[PDB]
């Protein structure tokens, strides 16, 4: 107990939104080989990942909720629900590390933990 | 009454301190005073860049060449 | 158990606010975030809620009239202590120096000292401290919102009196930075056009039906004595008219409209007659000459002189012409849009002596008018305001747009379309 | 002698016209300070005020040097006007509170006037924020304010930089009074 | 021939077809020269030969000009034609000092206008609903400002 | 329903106090037992609550804008798209807006006959039929936008870490002050692609969101 960490056993418990965010970030890291992504770019990638799967009723449910908690009455969100919230829940937790620019589409983002352990966490 | 009660003279009015625009404006509003005689000199060839018509009006500069090398 | 008031367009917000706020300090959460952009009446719906429920107790602060967190703390202290002195005149008290606090912890200690003496209270009572516009503090930092969130915890839990905050903020780009706290919050969306008109008319009829100018012109014209409704009709009609004619220009504001109305009401009154009062149509067709221009402006043939005209018109030439080309296109033998690049002295003098119509070599009036310009902030320096007039690293750049350049060129009769080529 | 004669003539003319236009403009709104622009102003024109007993008439002058930010403008102005209230009067927070406490602390109601000495060089975002700040002072009714803009020139230059929503606050009652030694000769 | 005073018209119009082009600073047009004016003449003449009508009338010049210048919702051209006709009508009523104009008066104005529309009464009921859609659309748009 | 709302919260937020903040009003708002039972059976109030919580983050703002604001916005986004860095001046936005309006007028049949009934003076020649706003007025809409945060300065540190660095940055005599209003290179906050996904196609400018 004085050696083992928890970041793995933690990230295996985050909200599905958070895991989606991290997995998208890893796809970006390996796609651009830069280990540095732009926040809005990550949003675009999340849109990708949601739409690459077909119009499957289950993808339909995901799209619906993740973009509006049901209730078609209010819908058509630009960026996913809780996205600000989950971003912060990551950032303050020391996992994610972000610079400070009030422009929230070209601000940088970097993983503090190793990419490897994160990937492994995604694998469980 | 109109008589000189102090004579101030500035060496190198383009000095690294006097040329500071704050110092320049202070000396302008100063030189507005009649009972003082203002006489100075510079070295910077760009001396006229220092004063607008406001500061010139304050100074009423009259120029004289002195070249002794 | 509380009387929820009614507001024309705050139904949900009124209900949820009365739900997040009551007499019982126990079921009342610590903080609260009335969020929304300027023009949604937060400062008004909140007031019209409190005036409906007078049994409770609140304090009203104006974070914009204050500047920093230091005066903020001091004002909080003084207002709280005075509010309590005026809320229970019987209890003896020792007022603590509200100008003594200068640190967020000093505030907590002071409040503890203030509350420990009120322990002779008959029941747990709340005290709602309203910060009206915690966003607009001119010295905001990341580390202030939480600094004020956490005061609930530091203070004792079983005090006879319970301080509960109500923050007000806008620019959701700010509230987002503090989502994870999950503090309860209400949002006020901006209004649509129709409801804007509704609020505006029901708020300004009392101003316009009884203003001085209209009532004057009543007797100043044929009397045509009539009931109050006729003035209601004409005022509301003018309101719908101005809003439906300037909406696209003003957005969904309520203040901008409350400015246009007063700027365009007197003249509109002047353009009424004996007949049009029963005819809004011809009234409009007559007063038209104002409904179609803001006239919110209260190209000048600048006083500057010939040498100044040429100085400026040459100092504009390297907003596109880098020194790579000038010695070509000007020898003695699009970036029109983008922000201008930086000159350097003695290049300005170069192009000047070039395009001045051997005629002139004196440079006393030249530099004289140069300093004139720099005082007019038409060719400002990127560097400081005092050492520019030396020759250290220093760059000069024009701060006049291109239309005044056209003007100066045509007036001086020199042409400029040449030197720009693409 | 004839020079100084005409000089004092024009000087008294300017003082007279500005003192005249400063008052008598009873604008029934009475919730927005009246503004006095000085077209082509040299920015050196001194100003006088009515003595006007039972109400202090405190002049306030701000230089583009005095204006690093909003807070220090506010504090310098507050200190200046408090010192003036003292000189007229014979512990106080350098803030807006001094306004409303003013009556209680000095008896007579207040009427200040602001003289931005040389506006063209002041960073207009700061001045704008400061004016929006001042706007809050209109909830006390024992004070009234007035602004004296000493624009070097080009009223269009000013109305190019400020927030239009604040222009629409100044435009309540303005007066494009000119101050130029050179006008029709 | 150009005997119709469209001639004068055409001149003025060509002016703006130069003005709208603002190459650099009063620098010559890429796309339009006087040859384009001669072209406008020919395009007009050709539209006339199309309609089998001599003596080009200004509307012809108008069509030639707009054709030369290029480079819910229902069929877009129909909507914009409705817009143009209705706006001309309202402008004429403005000039003539006629009292007012109502939505149903405009719908009957079109009743007047498009009778060669033909088809069936069903069509008239449909085209009427379309007209009301369009007028309320303009209302929702900012083209004509409503009253009362 | 309540089960579904709980599951939604779990998948997205995975945080109890959030759901608690959602519940507090729904319960406390009711007046009679039957009404509260109805609510918790349908949980409709959670819908309005989600909505209002969501009301004006970035989409509600976009929806609460009139025509001309939307036009300035779209055109400015297109200008940002052209340039690589996205940095677009105000003048560029205005020029692009002007040529867009020129286009919108252009695709109108533009009939301007001159003749009429003898001595009619009728048959007016209205052709532009879109009130292209001037430079002098648009600045209002530009300020409205830039304070509705659809835009931002080129590179602006929003809020410093603490009051120390914030104060040390307020003492900074900035120079963007010196550059005029219509040159501050504002970068974008909502990119054109997204912009195409939200503006309801009913709007008469929808055909310009897409390039
Ligand atoms: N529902 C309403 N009924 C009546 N008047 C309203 C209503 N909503 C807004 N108003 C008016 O609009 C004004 C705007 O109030 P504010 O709360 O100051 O606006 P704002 O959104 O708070 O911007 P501020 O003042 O900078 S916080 C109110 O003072 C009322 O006069």
């Amino acid at each position: 107990e004085t050696l083992n960490s928890h970041v793995i056993t933690f990230m295996t418990r985050l909200s599905f939104t958070a895991k989606l965010f991290i997995y998208a970030l890893l796809n970006l890291m390996k796609k651009n080989g830069s280990q540095e992504q732009e926040l809005g770019d990550i949003v675009d990638e999340i849109k990708l990942l949601i739409e690459v799967n077909g119009s499957n009723k289950f993808v339909m449910e995901i799209a619906k909720t993740l973009f509006q908690q049901g209730s078609d009455n209010i819908s058509e969100q630009l960026r996913i629900i809780s996205w600000d919230f989950v971003l912060n829940q990551l950032l303050d937790a020391g996992i994610l590390f972000k610079q400070t620019m009030k422009n929230d589409r070209i601000c940088c983002v970097k993983l503090n933990i190793s990419v490897e352990e994160a990937k492994r966490a995604m694998n469980e | 009454p109109l008589d000189i009660k102090l004579i101030l003279v500035v060496h190198n009015l383009d000095g690294p301190s006097i040329r500071k625009n704050t110092f320049q404006t202070m000396l302008s509003f100063l030189s507005v005073i009649r009972q003082i005689a203002i006489v100075a000199s510079t070295d910077h060839i760009y001396a006229p860049l220092l004063w607008d018509n406001m500061k010139a009006q304050n100074y009423n500069f009259v120029f004289h060449d002195i070249s002794n090398f | 158990n509380v009387t929820t008031p009614e507001v024309a367009f705050r139904e949900y917000q009124t209900n949820c606010l009365a739900s997040y706020i009551s007499a019982d300090p126990d079921i009342t959460p610590s903080n609260l975030i009335l969020q929304g952009y300027s023009g949604t009446g937060k400062t008004y719906t909140l007031k019209k809620y409190f005036n409906a429920n007078p049994n409770l107790h609140a304090v009203w602060l104006e974070p914009v009239e204050l500047v920093s967190w230091k005066p903020l703390l001091q004002a909080i202290a003084r207002t709280v202590q005075y509010k309590l002195k005026t809320l229970y005149p019987n209890i003896p008290t020792t007022d603590y120096d509200p100008l003594q606090v200068e640190e967020p912890f000093l505030l907590v200690k002071t409040l503890h000292n203030i509350f420990v003496q009120y322990e002779s209270l008959q029941e747990k009572t709340c005290l709602f401290l309203i910060l009206d516009g915690f966003d607009s503090l001119q010295d905001l930092d990341a580390a202030l919102f939480n600094k004020y969130i956490k005061l609930n915890e530091l203070l004792p839990k079983d005090s006879k009196i319970n301080i509960k905050f109500i923050y007000t903020m806008l620019e959701t780009s700010f509230l987002q930075r503090y989502s994870t706290h999950c503090i309860p919050t209400v949002m006020f969306p901006r209004y649509n056009v129709d409801e804007v008109s509704t609020i505006l008319v029901m708020s300004r009829c009392g101003e316009l039906m009884e203003d001085s100018c209209l009532r004057k012109r009543i007797i100043e014209e044929q009397i045509t004595d009539c009931t109050d409704d006729q003035f209601q009709n004409v005022a509301a009609n003018f309101i719908h008219l101005i809003v439906q004619a300037f909406h696209s220009y003003t957005g969904n504001d309520i203040f901008a409209l409350n400015d246009l109305i007063d700027f365009k009401w007197p003249k509109y009154v002047s353009r009424i007659t004996k007949e049009n009062i029963f005819e809004p149509l011809a009234l409009y067709k007559s007063a038209i000459k104002l409904f179609l221009s803001t006239d919110d402006n209260l190209s000048q043939t600048y006083d500057l002189s010939i040498i100044s005209k040429y100085l400026l018109i040459a100092s504009y030439i390297c907003s596109y012409l880098e020194p790579r080309y000038d010695a070509s296109i000007f020898s003695r033998k699009n970036p029109r849009y983008l922000q201008p690049s930086l000159f350097a002295i003695e290049r300005l003098l170069a192009i000047f002596q070039a395009i001045f119509p051997s005629l002139m070599k004196a440079n006393i009036e030249v530099f004289q008018n140069l300093s004139e310009l720099h005082t007019l902030k038409l060719i400002a320096t990127t560097m400081n305001k005092n050492i520019d007039y030396l020759s250290p690293k220093v760059r000069w750049k024009v701060n006049v747009p291109w239309e005044i350049i056209k003007e100066i060129s045509e007036s001086v009769h020199f042409n400029i379309s040449d030197y720009f080529s693409d | 002698d004839q020079v100084d004669h005409i000089i004092d003539n024009i000087e008294a003319d300017l003082k007279a016209e500005i003192s005249d236009l400063l008052y008598s403009e009873t604008t029934q709104k009475r919730r927005c300070f009246n503004t006095i622009f000085l077209l082509g102003s040299d920015s050196t024109t001194k100003i006088e005020l009515k003595d006007e007993s039972s109400r202090y008439n405190v002049l306030i002058e701000l230089t583009p040097k005095e204006s690093p930010n909003v807070r220090m403008m506010l504090r310098r102005s507050m200190y200046k006007l408090y010192s003036a209230a003292d000189a007229e009067e014979h512990d106080v927070s350098y803030d807006l509170s001094l306004v409303e406490n003013f009556k209680r602390l000095f008896g007579k109601d207040l009427a200040m006037v602001f003289n931005f000495k040389d506006v063209d060089s002041i960073n207009f975002n700061t001045l704008d924020n400061f004016i929006i700040l001042l706007k809050s002072a209109f909830k006390y009714d024992h004070v009234k304010i007035s602004l004296i803009f000493n624009i070097n020139t080009n009223l269009s230059n000013i109305e190019k930089n400020l927030r239009q929503s604040t222009i629409r606050l100044l435009k309540r009652n303005y007066h494009k009074l000119d101050v130029s030694s050179n006008k029709g000769f | 021939i150009l005997t119709k005073e469209a001639r004068s018209y055409l001149v003025e119009k060509y002016k703006e077809l130069r003005k709208d082009d603002a190459q650099g600073f009063s620098r010559s047009s890429y796309r339009i020269t006087v040859r384009q004016l001669e072209s406008m003449i020919r395009l007009s003449e050709a539209i006339a030969r199309a309609n089998c009508v001599d003596e080009i009338t200004p509307s012809f010049i108008a069509e030639a000009y707009d054709l030369l210048r290029q480079s819910t919702t229902v069929t877009y051209d129909k909507y914009v034609s409705m817009m143009n006709m209705i706006v001309r009508k309202i402008a004429e009523v403005d000039r003539e000092g006629a009292e007012e104009l109502t939505a149903v008066d405009i719908v009957d104005w079109y009743l007047l206008q498009k009778e060669n529309d033909l088809g069936s009464l069903a069509e008239y009921w449909e085209e009427r609903r379309l007209a009301f859609k369009v007028i309320k659309r303009l209302v929702k748009d900012r083209i004509l400002m409503e009253i009362h | 329903n309540l089960n579904r709302h709980i599951r939604m919260n779990f998948e997205t937020f995975r945080s109890l106090p959030t759901l608690k903040n959602s519940i507090i009003p729904l319960v406390a708002t009711s007046k009679n037992f039957g009404s509260l039972c109805t609510a918790i059976k349908s949980c409709s109030f959670l819908d309005i609550y989600n909505k209002n919580q969501l009301s004006n983050n970035l989409t509600g703002r976009l929806q609460s804008l009139s025509d001309l604001e939307l036009a300035i916005l779209i055109s400015a986004a297109r200008v940002a798209l052209r340039a690589k860095d996205g940095s677009f001046n105000f003048n560029l936005a205005y020029a692009e807006y002007e040529k867009m309006i020129k286009a919108i007028n252009s695709r109108i049949p533009t009939v301007a006959p001159t003749t009429n009934v003898g001595t009619g003076q009728s048959t007016f020649s209205i052709d532009n039929t879109i009130k292209l706003w001037l430079k002098k007025d648009v600045k209002n809409v530009w300020e409205n936008l830039v304070q509705l945060d659809f835009f931002t300065e080129k590179s602006a540190v929003g809020l410093r870490d603490n009051a120390t660095a914030a104060f040390y940055a307020s003492n900074y005599q900035f120079q963007g002050t010196m550059i005029p209003f219509d040159l501050r290179s504002y970068q974008m906050q909502i990119i054109l692609q997204e912009l195409r996904r939200i503006i309801p196609k009913s709007n008469m400018y929808y055909s310009w969101t897409q390039l």
